[PDB]
């Protein structure tokens, strides 16, 4: 949005990036950032379901990443000009070091799950995958 | 409003006013539309250099009744018969109509008191009355000439964005 | 078909990918905050702020252009620190067209601001005309202090200091009033350069009179003896003038003094 | 019955510094608020010009929605669209209290009584109704 | 008009006003017209004394800053353009400016002439006089103003 | 709240028809209409008696000063 | 060179000299034609050779001479 | 900075100082490699930190107090004698050896440009330090 | 650079001056001391100190002769 | 329960803020209450059924979860 | 500590030290405390004489350049920030700086006061005295230093 001041009479906000639509997400790991990113917009995405919204049908939990090697992050909402949340989701993912995809929830049949985990090419993480 | 003007200068102080006299001048002229930019520019210069402003400095800048505190609380109504009387004071002889030079002096003196002293003031409205008054030699064919001042005083961007949404 | 349901954009079909993430060209921003210790600002996009990481000032910021900077053979560093202003519009060029890689190219003012800070009354005309050269050719500059400096293609040149004090020079007899000393001298309001573009006087920020001095000294010279001659051209705020020559080690002085009276 | 009147009122603009040159306000500038209780928009009808050396300007505004929601309390309208950086604060000094809903059943009933009693011409009540039937005049 | 009548009176009395003398910034406290004694007056002070005779007062010394904000004038032609064909459209009583930094001004009179004081800078003994506009047209600078009394105050 | 009371009273003063006395009961019922519980009582200093208006009088102007107890 | 406004409100800045027939580098906004800005002013090799009094053809800047 | 020719024909312009080992931003013509131009010269964070006398870590430029220190056109010539200007009345210029020219108006700043006894020393001026 | 003298555009001699004045100072009294260092085109030098309100002046003048 | 001087930044724009710090340590961060604590709390609850007793006012004022001493 | 004891002694003897007089850069060769005769000393020289009485010597004239590289001090608060609430944490004997270009310095004493010489510039006859910090707090500049003797040399 280009032409919105959002001022107030003789009052103002101490944090910068206020009045304007700027939003900042901060976390020391991908699961901390991705939680804030998804949780920021998911509830308000409303639909005409007789029973809820996407948050009941998508768990988007049990996320992890390289917390020890990744410092604190200041990822900006508008890093991509009028892009989709998927475009902004890719930046948070930091591929190929972390693997993001949508797949059925075997642990909870009947509903889908958003997966965000460190790549399984590590030796112990490779053994952690279920064999078939 | 000599007191209020002086108080305002004393509120900011000579140290603060001395930094940006042109724009601080605009603050005073914004608050009170009786002072023009030149009038409020000169009083501030005299304030900073001398360090104070007296009633001699104020009246020298512009002729005002400094010794009159009535007006801010109460200022008279100026119903129609009062205006009829004040015109009879400002124009007492017929030569004033014939001699334009004094007529300009007379009418300015009428407007100077008539806009300020009473409840309601307007230049263009009062001018209009004076131009009709002068033309009819001070006795127009209708009393409306004396009513007049009293009754007169008291897309392409949108269209493109709309049609674009419609399609 | 079923497989076409992928990232796409435009009226014509275009594969959106990691090319679309990369910005093409230069963009404008406003200076919201400045790091005075490092002199590296953080610029705000219309709804985003660049630079500005956890790093306070040194390890991350946006660089600013410099007139010149370098180091001498002795090792000492030299350079410039051009004035930085908040709320000015600055052009930005990203490195390798990567977002999250900003640099400021230059600082461009608004049309109103540019119209205010120029005394050229000509609407237009070729620069090669002799008459247009009189007004066009004017290196007009104003310091952070509201006292300004002026040069021109003609012999007129004007410099200003605190209060109404100024220095001026000229050669044409037509322009003789601009730099005259008849009676009390030329007033500051007589100089046409002292007005803004919109018929407004360029007030000095500080009205108190300055005090100047030209102090001269050294250390040694080719004769080998230590230098100990000190001389000054001090001028006081009350109008006094004092030209003095001093030898401090020998405790000798000769002064020529003028009092305000 | 006649339709509802759009709310309208005055809005006050505060700049950081007095304007150095004359500025033009584009027509149809949108004034709004940030409180969730009053998301109703406003818009100007005529041109306005901000002369230099003026630290404030007041322009009238009309509520686009036709209802009582425009009667916002004091210090509600704190937003301006297409506003320059010069603007420091936007604030209304006084609540509108001018918007109205559809005409009241009782006022309609009373005006209809006036009309019925006014069928016999040449009387006080007939003159009364003939004077009151203009929508601008009141009481 | 007031300005045209004053310019005509000054033209008619120009040959009797030889007592008035030229100086760079002569601001005497004595009125030149009310005294047979010679007196050194510049163009600005001259206009001030000429307008002061009637009911208008203006202000003193009436330097260049007077025309900026007092609102007594409205510009007719701006500075920085200089057309010789549009000189005929002028009228008597219009103020003519001279010099690159507003060094001197003048009063226009018909037949392509103007009234001003011209002479060497260090207090010249030449009296007031009228000169042709042809030789001075180079240093005209295109700025022209006009008076208005009815609406002021 | 003071400013809201001042604006409500001033608005009540406007939109009033011609040739009606300055009734105070309707004024106090109108200002108490805002909140019956919050607003406790209201009193006046000089206009406790109704001001009879002539046929050509309308009560529209008036400066309001709120003096909270 | 620099431009801004003081806390008092007064505007300050610079007006660098502008010359006709000089070569100027231009950078379009968002790589859009019909969106120009001038980045800087570069002179010709002859002009640069005329306006310098340095007789040295070349050499490292760190040399004392 | 600027370059041109006068109606008489004579050429005028500037020759800004050029330094070896400085970092310069480059913009290729029509995004072609083998078509370079230098846009500007940017110094290092250490170099910038060395050549500024502003002790404030941060703060809005609109604050009166911050204006005293922020508003400083501080420049150093190739010669290690420097030139200084400020939004206040202080202004300082230096020449060979300890000689300098200075001016000021505030009584608080009166020592910076005084001539009492032997005059103010060059080390008394805070702008004379890195 | 090409073995040519840098002619000045204007050959007429200039006239310099260093005019000094103020408005007030910490003592509170109005400032009215004026001093100049005028230099004429004929080589004259005039250092003067002036108090305009009190109508007093002291000049040190040098003539071209 | 971070140590002293742990919270350095506000993780936002912080235009007018220089630095943030805490002078005291966090001690209220505690794990879930063990069986023994629950038994102690419950024995005070059983002994606190009669009001107007010091042991009763102990539970009276301890019922808030945040209170420890 | 040494600095606190010296500040307390100076406070106790402040009323008997009226012989000492203020000047801009008074660097006399006579010790003020060892002579009944009046003598013009500035704050830097005063601190030098005060520290010289004991076994510490420092250096002369002890200008602003002394604090930069001698390593006799370690900064407590940097220049360019100015907080009124953190003044209470100070301790007696801390050096307080004044002026935008280090024009003058002071010694802090408790109860929100400081010891310094203040007077008109051209060699004022006012003797040393103690002033409240409230009026001078504007020109404090936030720079604060402290002494250390054990580890030096």
């Amino acid at each position: 949005i280009q032409e919105v001041q959002a001022v107030l009479p003789e009052v103002g906000w101490l944090i910068d990036g206020d009045g304007d639509n700027e939003v900042k997400f901060t976390g020391s790991s991908a699961h901390e950032v991705m939680t804030g990113i998804i949780r920021r917009f998911i509830p308000y995405m409303k639909y005409n379901y007789t029973e809820n919204t996407i948050d009941n049908y998508l768990d988007y939990d049990d996320l992890s990443s390289w917390d020890e090697f990744e410092k604190l992050t200041e990822v900006s909402a508008f890093t991509n000009f009028d892009g989709s949340l998927k475009q902004l989701m890719d930046m948070v993912t930091a591929r190929p070091f972390n693997e993001l995809f949508f797949k059925n929830s075997e642990k909870t049949p009947g509903k889908a799950q958003l997966v965000l985990r460190k790549t399984p090419f590590n030796p112990t993480e490779w053994r952690a995958l279920d064999m078939i | 409003t000599y007191s209020k003007i002086m108080k305002d200068l004393s509120n900011y102080g000579r140290d603060n006013i001395s930094k940006g006299i042109d724009k601080y001048t605009s603050k005073l002229s914004s608050k009170y539309k009786n002072l023009k930019k030149a009038q409020a520019k000169k009083i501030i210069e005299k304030f900073v250099k001398e360090g104070k402003v007296t009633e001699k400095e104020y009246e020298k800048i512009t002729g005002n009744k400094v010794d009159d505190e009535l007006t801010s609380d109460n200022r008279p109504k100026l119903t129609k018969d009062k205006l009829k009387s004040i015109l009879k004071e400002k124009f007492k002889t017929q030569d004033d109509f014939n001699n334009s030079k004094k007529k300009k002096k007379a009418k300015t003196d009428a407007l100077k008191e008539l806009t300020t002293k009473y409840r309601f003031g307007n230049k263009t409205h009062a001018t209009t009355l004076l131009d009709e008054y002068i033309k009819y030699k001070g006795e127009p064919p209708n009393d409306e000439a004396f009513d007049k001042y009293l009754k007169a005083i008291e897309s392409p961007l949108v269209m493109f964005s709309r049609m674009l949404f419609n399609w | 078909m079923v497989v076409r349901f992928q990232s796409s954009m435009g009226r014509s079909l275009k594969r959106v990918d990691s090319d679309d993430l990369n910005v093409k060209g230069l963009v404008l921003a406003t200076v919201s905050k400045i790091n005075y210790k490092y002199q590296s600002v953080e610029v705000k996009v219309n709804n985003l702020t660049l630079g500005s990481r956890i790093g306070d000032d040194g390890s991350l910021a946006v660089p600013y252009p410099k007139s010149f900077i370098g180091r001498t053979p002795e090792g000492s560093v030299f350079g410039t620190k051009p004035l930085i202003t908040e709320g000015s519009v600055v052009l930005i060029g990203f490195l390798n067209d990567d977002i999250n890689s900003p640099i400021i190219l230059s600082v461009y003012g608004d049309n109103e601001q540019n119209k205010m800070i120029n005394t050229n009354p000509l609407d237009g005309g070729k620069f090669d005309t002799e008459s247009v050269y009189k007004y066009s050719s004017s290196l007009y500059e104003i310091l952070p202090s509201l006292n300004y400096k002026y040069d021109d293609g003609e012999g007129t040149s004007i410099r200003t200091y605190n209060g109404k004090s100024f220095f001026s020079m000229t050669s044409g007899e037509e322009e003789k009033p601009q730099a005259t000393d008849f009676y009390t001298g030329t007033e500051y309001q007589d100089l046409f350069t002292s007005y803004y573009g919109n018929k407004t006087l360029i007030e000095p920020r500080i009205q108190k009179a300055p005090n100047m001095l030209f102090k001269h000294q050294g250390v040694f010279y080719d004769d080998g003896t230590p230098d100990n001659h000190i001389t000054t051209l001090f001028i006081s705020e009350r109008g006094d003038i004092r030209a003095s020559v001093l030898n401090t080690e020998t405790q000798k002085r000769t002064t020529q003094e003028m009092s305000s009276d | 019955k006649r339709q509802s009147k759009r709310a309208y009122g005055d809005v006050t603009i505060q700049f950081y510094q007095p304007l150095d040159m004359r500025m033009y306000i584009p027509a149809g500038t949108t004034f709004t608020s940030t409180r969730q209780e009053y998301p109703q928009q406003f818009e100007t009808l005529v041109d306005y010009y901000a002369e230099p050396d003026s630290t404030e300007i007041v322009v009238e505004v009309y509520c686009k929605e036709t209802g009582v929601a425009g009667n916002v309390p004091e210090g509600t309208i704190n937003t301006i669209a297409s506003g320059s950086s010069l603007i420091r604060s936007v604030n209304n000094e006084y609540s509108f209290n001018t918007g109205t809903k559809e005409e009241s059943q009782e006022d309609f009933k009373r005006r209809f009584h006036s009309f019925v009693e006014s069928r016999g011409r040449a009387t006080n009540k007939s003159v009364r109704y003939g004077a009151l039937q203009i929508p601008d005049v009141e009481g | 008009p007031l300005s045209t009548i004053l310019a005509l009176d000054l033209n008619d009395n120009l040959k009797s006003l030889s007592n008035i003398k030229y100086m760079f910034k002569g601001a005497p406290k004595e009125n030149p017209f009310g005294t047979d004694k010679d007196v050194y007056i510049d163009t600005y002070n001259l206009l001030y004394w000429l307008y002061l005779g009637e009911d208008e007062e203006l202000a003193y010394p009436m330097n260049i800053n007077y025309f900026f904000t007092e609102g007594r004038f409205f510009t007719i032609f701006g500075k920085g353009h200089k057309y010789k064909v549009d000189v005929s459209k002028f009228i008597v009583g219009d103020i003519l400016f001279f010099g690159r930094s507003d060094t001197n001004i003048g009063i226009y009179v018909g037949d392509g002439e103007f009234i001003s004081m011209m002479g060497k800078f260090p207090k010249d003994e030449t009296p007031i006089g009228k000169y042709k506009l042809d030789d001075y047209w180079n240093e005209f600078n295109g700025r022209v103003m006009r008076f208005d009394e009815e609406v002021y105050i | 709240l003071q400013k809201h009371i001042e604006s409500v009273i001033r608005s009540y003063l406007n939109n009033l028809k011609t040739s009606d006395d300055l009734i105070i009961t309707d004024l106090i019922q109108a200002i108490m209409n805002i909140d019956d519980v919050l607003i406790y009582d209201v009193s006046f200093d000089n206009l406790d008696e109704n001001i009879i208006v002539p046929p050509q009088g309308i009560i529209r102007a008036g400066e309001i000063k709120v003096e909270l107890k």
